[PDB]
């Protein structure tokens, strides 16, 4: 049911200007269904775009195709992973002959690793893995059409992501050991998201858990479907107003560093209380080398009280607890940080994200169905340099 | 009693994520919206986008494989 559309130099410039002015690094997906007689990739349209982008001095990274595992369903064309690998080798040759000869190339943007997708990924990495800078794959927990509120709160649903990640690394370790692995498109639910769920506070359990697990398990980059657009998994709605996952994303960015550590809860029950630990983001002007950022999800229906281990038990902790603004509870599209509603100051001005210092040596309170960050000040962790 | 003890591993980094670890998409299909220029030119939207820098912006989606560059189109 999908039809070809054209796009203009204008559309390219709109896209590039938006990325450049926002401090984002653009990755442009090229059309992989442009084929020759013998089902080789026909690169002639890509050549026109590479030439235009070159002429404008655009610093752009490239992909080729989206979920090639479903090409037969979408376009009645089957491309096997071997051929797709060869297609990527042809794109790599074009990039090498372009003005940006060191441009990065990512792919193949396969869906999650069902048997047929795992096979396509393996044959793609055998054939084409030498020319890609990172392996991209996609993940969704649920079908947006059928997802329920209980699904969004169910640790058995959250835990399925662990097996997807293990299956992708099994394929990569067998073919291109040590190649970086990226989530190239990911959200709560596919088909544009779960109405009244994917755009709410309740979406944040899946998003924060995905980020925690991705970092813990060796995924280097997670690309959230979608910043803005059709489908209520957007971070920003049709009025350009931020939803709870935008605020969660911003707080994650301000507090959580690049060095991943590990946290776990003593006792046999690790399902409903979910904990993650990184070095604190060093760019945060409040904090200093050696500080830790803990983040936690409470899917229990009662408050839990977390005790930090020696030698962190008596440190100053800053709390950053997210709760919904009423009256719609977890189905709210508004969130409070430490009891203050998060809202733009104006169209040009994000608000401060204000910490709540806890009394040194107090347990960390995490209300039912909430998530929070906790910065451990003067943690002096050598690993965090 | 609802109290829970945490264990921390702090010896060394287990992994290093990109500074751009939390990245975002714009779906290829948005380029088929007549208002694409108005939407991505929105100062309010750009303020929110700048808030998540540094990040990758993946321009891609199902429509990736149904889009053709036409250098003559206005
Ligand atoms: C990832 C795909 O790459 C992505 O395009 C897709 O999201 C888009 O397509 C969805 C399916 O539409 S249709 O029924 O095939 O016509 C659509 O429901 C979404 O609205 C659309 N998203 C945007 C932001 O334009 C997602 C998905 O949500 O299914 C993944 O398949
Ligand atoms: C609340 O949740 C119960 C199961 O969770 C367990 O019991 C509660 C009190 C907490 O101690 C939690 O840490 C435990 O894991 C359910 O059996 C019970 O029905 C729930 N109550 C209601 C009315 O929703
Ligand atoms: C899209 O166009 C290409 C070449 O111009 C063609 O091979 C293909 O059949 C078209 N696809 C659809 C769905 O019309
Ligand atoms: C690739 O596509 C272009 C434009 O659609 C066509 O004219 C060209 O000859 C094609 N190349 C092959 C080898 O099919
Ligand atoms: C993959 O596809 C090509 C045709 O596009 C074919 O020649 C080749 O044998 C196929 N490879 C396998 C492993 O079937
Ligand atoms: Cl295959």
């Amino acid at each position: 049911k999908f039809k070809n559309s054209t796009y203009s130099r204008s559309s390219v410039d709109v896209l590039y200007t938006f990325a450049n002015c926002s401090g984002l690094d653009l990755i442009f997906g090229l059309n992989a269904l442009l084929r020759t007689a013998d089902l080789q990739w026909n690169s002639s349209n890509a050549q026109l775009l590479l030439d235009y982008c070159s002429s404008k001095g655009y610093n752009i990274s490239w992909e080729l195709g989206n979920e090639p595992n479903s090409f037969l369903k979408k376009a009645d064309i089957f491309i096997n992973g071997s051929q797709l690998g060869e297609d990527f080798i042809q794109l790599h040759k074009l990039l090498r002959k372009s003005t940006f000869k060191n441009a990065k190339l990512y792919g193949p943007d396969v869906g999650q690793p069902r048997r047929k997708t795992a096979k396509m990924l393996k044959s793609f990495l055998k054939a084409g893995g030498e020319v890609i800078d990172s392996v991209t794959w996609h993940h969704y927990y649920l079908n947006g059409r059928t997802a329920t509120r209980e699904d969004f709160l169910n640790p058995d649903v959250l835990d399925i992501f662990i097996s997807s990640v293990q299956k992708v690394f099994q394929v990569v370790e067998s073919t291109r050991p040590g190649k970086k692995v990226w989530l190239g498109e990911t959200s709560s639910a596919y088909g544009g998201g779960a109405p009244l769920l994917s755009d709410t506070f309740a979406a944040g359990f899946m998003w924060l858990d995905k980020l925690g697990l991705s970092a813990r398990m060796g995924i280097e980059v997670v690309m959230r479907q979608v910043f803005f657009g059709a489908g209520n998994y957007h971070l920003v709605d049709e009025n350009f107003d931020p939803l709870p996952d935008y605020w969660l994303s911003l707080l994650f960015k301000k507090l959580v560093g690049t060095k991943v550590l590990m946290a776990s809860v003593q006792g046999s029950k690790r399902r409903k209380l979910r904990v993650y630990l990184h070095c604190t983001n060093t760019d945060n002007p409040r904090y200093k080398e050696g500080d830790l950022t803990l983040y936690a999800i409470n899917l229990h229906n009662v408050t839990k009280y977390l005790r930090l281990p020696y030698p962190f038990s008596n440190k100053q902790v800053d709390k950053y607890l997210l709760r919904p603004l009423g009256p719609h509870g977890l189905l709210s599209k508004s969130v409070q940080l430490n009891g203050l509603t998060l809202k733009m100051v104006d169209d040009q001005t994000l608000p401060p994200l204000m910490e709540k210092p806890l009394r040194p040596g107090s347990s960390l309170g995490l209300p039912a169905f909430s998530y929070s960050f906790f910065v451990i000040r003067n943690a002096k962790v050598a690993a965090c340099i | 009693q609802d109290v829970v003890d945490l264990d921390f591993f702090t010896q060394e980094p287990l992994h290093l994520v990109s500074p751009s670890f939390l990245s975002v998409t714009i779906d290829a299909n948005l380029a088929t919206d007549p208002r694409f220029l108005i939407l991505l030119g929105s100062p309010k939207l750009r303020t929110l986008a700048r808030g998540l820098s540094p990040a990758y912006l993946r321009f891609g989606g199902t429509k990736t494989d149904f889009l053709i560059f036409d250098p003559k189109k206005e």
